[PDB]
This record gives C-alpha cells, structure tokens and sequence, in this order.
C-alpha cells in the first residue's frame, strides 16, 4: 500500500521507495538531478549563496523566480522560469491506486551589466509536497546514510545506504505527497551518538551548526549539517592572536546581522597572521556564512 | 523621548549611522569610537553607568566621533573575534579599523568590564595617536 | 538632547540604522518607511512640520517600521531617480523596495510636499498591503 512507502529524494534526482517499518529498498525512480564570482545553491531548501569569501543570499530560488525580472543592491540581475511535471507512478512496480508525484523545476539565470558576456545559471527542482517529540529521520551529509529512530523513545530501527546524499523524505498521506521533516547530520556525528549514548534524541553533547560543502557530478553544492565537537572544521581565514590573559564571562551573545558585499574600511590586526581568503570550496564543514545585506528591485 | 545617547552620555554629539560616522571621521580627522551594547544586557547597563559617570572619559570623548549601536554593523572588520556586547572598537580616520587596540581579556578581545575605565582611557589615548 | 526622531514625531518608535530597520521589518513583517531629509532644506522642514502635526499619519505610522536619515545610505535601490530631499520610500518586509509607490511628480518620484498629506497617507495605506510571494 502507498501508506507503507517512504519515498526518499536524493541529490541526483532519484526517488527511492522504502518500507517505512524495515527500510528495505523497493523500486527506484530515475529523473533529472535536483540542482545544477559563482553561485552555490542548497539543494534542500533552495537557498542561494554568493561565492569577500562566501555569503548567503536573502532570497531562495523560488522567491527569485516569482520576483523575476529583478535586481539586487550589488547590481546582479535575476531572471527566472518555472515548469512543472506530473509523472504517474505505480506504487508496486515503480513505473512511469496510483501515485501522483509532481515536480516543479526552477531555473534562475544571472547576468551582470558590468561583465557583458559572462553569466551564470542554476537549477532547483522541488517536489510538490506540503511540509506536513523526537526527530524520526536523519540523513548524513557526505554519504547517503539514512537513519530512522523511534519518535517515541529515540532508538534506531533501521539504517540504509543509498549512495548520493538525501535531500528530502516524503510520504504518501491523505491522497498526495507530503514532506516529512528531516535533519542533516555529519556521519561522524551519527556514529558518535550511536556509540556513546546509544539513543538518538534530537529535539523536534554539543551539536554545532556547520555548512558542509560537497562536490558531485553536477557541481558544488552546500548543505546545513550538524556536527559534534570532534569533527574537523576547515580552518577559517583569520587566526587572530595567541593572547594569554584573564578570561571574562560577563558578556552577552548578540545576533550576527547582515554583512556588506564590498568592504568600506581597512583593518589592522595586533601582530596576527592573516591567511588565505577562508578557502571555501573545500570538501568539509565550514562555519555558517553571514547573510548578505541587500534588497530587491523588480524591473 | 528616544535619544541617540541611549544613556552613554548626553552632553556629547553622537552619530546616527556608520556611513556618516566614517564620513565625519575622514573629513574631521577624528578617530571613531563604536560602542556595541544591548538594553537587555546587565553587563551593558553597568558599563553604561560607569561610562556615563566618569568625568575623564566624558572629557576625552569630545575628541572622537561617537557612535553606539544596539544592532550589529554591516562591516565585517568590526567583529574580528565574535559578535558580543558590550564591545568597544576603534577606527582610525584613515578608515582603518584599529583591531590592535584590545582590552584586558583573551576570549573576548574587545570586551570591557565596569572596572576597566583606566584601561579604556589608555586605549582611547592610544587611538588618538594616528597611524 | 539630540533625538532619533529629529522632530518628525516624538511619540513614534524610530530605528537608528538601515540594516536594523530591515531586520526589524523582516522579523515583524511590517512595512519599512524611510524618510531622507536635511536639516538645511526649507522643504524638508515644512514637510517635517506637516508630518508631525498630522494625527492621521501619526496614528498610522505606528504600524510601520520607521527610519529617518540625514546621510545617504550606500544602497542604490533607495535612489532610483536621484538623491534629492525630502524622499519617502517604502520597503516590503520581503526586502523588496516598493518603487511602485510614488508621489505626484514624474521627475521626483518620491518627493512629497506639505500639500500632499492625503496622497502620502494613501501611499502608506497602500504600503500596508504587503506584496505576495
């Protein structure tokens, strides 16, 4: 029955049907890849990033498509088109009660009036599924590991390897596709939680938000993956100083705030070495990039 | 009712925005002092009290371009080792951030306590020595 | 002594920086009104007097995120046709500049005059109708 299936969307666009209870690999579907100065896109939520180092755009790809044609404070123009597809799938054989899977294909073409011929493209495909105690589904960032722990208690039930990473878990509920929540973890983090505690208890040990940068056959792609203390983060651009002084705790943490594309001031550091510009595009986990201070102007 | 000083000193001239502050610092050749603070932070409140009730700091503050912000600035160079409050940073009129002017603590390079007023005075005098 | 409102309205809650105003408009989903003005311009002073004395504008302004500036911001989007003063520009909480909302002059698409109370009030009401997404 469709109700017992758990469709899993991976990076390369495949749709792997699994049993919810056991996780055994049923039929799989073959489709176009989910996603295709430079622009790096999150293939899970459609967020866009500016490759100053790396930053995050305040608009995801569907927003840019709906607002196209538009331009930002930097001067980059954005064009967008959207196109749907409605292939019908048999729940048993997985060929193209029946399954109604709708896919929206988003394309954003970015051209800058400064550089006349240089331009960039991007693609992002979203399944037409509404967003529907402990998190039941966990997906590894680098590998295609999928974990299913009990929402009632937090004990693992079945693990499955699918190859390329998992960017969405969907179920057939009422009579349509519905997107189940999932969390992205580093494989080392999942292993550490399994061996040390034995029961995953992610709310629905320090877990730190990092922006994993991965590379595949379609280009560079980012993903927001949690890590534990022990996962080697790629070194940041700046190592400030090995200062030795008394420690103070009488401060208050403050929100990050947006950041400007081009700096307005220089900087002088106290006897401290500055390194390469943060070396993004390295396979690994980076600190969360700052969101870029910008607006939009529909043309 | 709503004041630019926010309680850090009322007889002083404060700048509203970072860009106008940089323009003033470049034109008038006065170093820019930036105070990051929050109204819900008791540490910021105590430092505000000490800063406002210090004769020497108020006297020396007129030789600067002053700016206090409750929200993080758009400049990346103003938070070299984190975004926390209270945090006092200095900018040279050369539009060069004086990240070498630091406080007394190692984890928070630019955090001042309600006892480091002599250190704040020394750092302000050091900032007055233009590059 | 010196205030954030600069005489446009003292019972209103004003923002200090453009970026904090944008952040507040994003989190609270309220349209952002930016008034560009200069202390020297007599037109700016006249519009300030009219804006402050308008009770209908004062009551409606509490639903907005307010910001008045005397120095031009780096954002070019807030100067679609020049940097004259006074300008009143509206920003949708989706970080989109509402360039559709204009005054009564083709050359100066965002410059208002003291006789344009009703037009400015209707423009604010139109800005209250947030764009779709």
């Amino acid at each position: 029955r469709p109700e017992n299936l758990l469709l899993v969307s991976t990076l390369d666009g495949s749709l792997h049907a699994l049993s919810k209870q056991t996780g055994d690999l049923k039929w799989t579907l073959r489709d176009d890849p989910v996603i295709e100065m430079a622009f790096l896109s999150d293939p899970a939520d459609g967020s866009l990033y500016i490759l100053q180092g790396l930053m995050k755009l305040p608009f995801t790809i569907p927003e840019l498509v709906h607002a196209s044609p538009c331009r930002s404070s930097d001067g980059v123009f954005y064009t967008g088109r959207k196109q749907d597809a409605w292939f019908v799938v048999d729940p048993e054989s997985g060929e193209t009660p029946r399954l109604y899977i709708g896919r929206t294909q988003y394309t954003v073409t970015m051209h800058d009036p400064r550089a006349p011929a240089l331009r960039w493209n991007t693609t992002y495909r979203r399944y037409s599924a509404p967003p529907m105690k402990y998190m039941s589904h966990l997906a590894s960032c680098g590998m295609g590991l999928l974990l299913t722990v009990d929402p009632g208690s937090g004990t693992v039930l079945w693990t499955q390897d699918l190859g390329v990473p998992v960017m969405g878990v969907y179920t057939w509920h009422q009579d349509g596709l519905r997107q189940l929540p999932h969390l992205t973890l580093a494989r080392d983090t999942l292993h550490f939680l399994a061996l040390r505690w034995g029961h995953i208890r992610l709310p629905a040990t320090q877990l730190l938000m990092t922006l994993y940068v991965g590379k595949d056959e379609t280009g560079f792609y980012v993903s927001k993956a949690l890590v534990h203390t022990g996962v080697a983060l790629v070194p940041r651009g700046l190592t400030l100083a090995p200062a030795d002084g008394p420690t103070t705790d009488e401060v208050t943490l403050q929100v990050s705030g947006e950041r400007e594309g081009s700096p307005s001031t220089a900087v002088r550091y106290p006897s401290g070495s500055v390194a390469l510009p943060s070396q993004w595009l390295l396979i690994g986990h980076h600190e969360l990039p700052p969101v870029l201070h910008t607006t939009m102007l529909r043309v | 009712p709503q004041t630019l000083s926010r309680g850090w000193g009322d007889q002083l001239i404060w700048t509203q925005t970072y860009e106008e502050a940089l323009y003033k610092s470049k034109t008038s050749n006065k170093p820019l002092m930036i105070i990051h603070h929050l109204d819900e932070c008791p540490h910021s409140q105590a430092l505000k009290k000490v800063f406002a009730e210090n004769k020497e700091i108020q006297k020396l503050a007129e030789q600067f371009v002053l700016l206090n912000l409750v929200y993080e600035t758009t400049d990346k160079h103003l938070s070299p080792d984190g975004q926390y409050v209270p945090r006092i940073m200095f900018v040279d009129p050369s539009l060069t951030v004086r990240a070498d002017i630091t406080g007394r603590y190692s984890n928070r390079l630019y955090a001042y306590e309600p006892a480091d007023t002599a250190l704040l005075l020394d750092n302000m005098k050091k900032a007055l020595k233009l590059l």
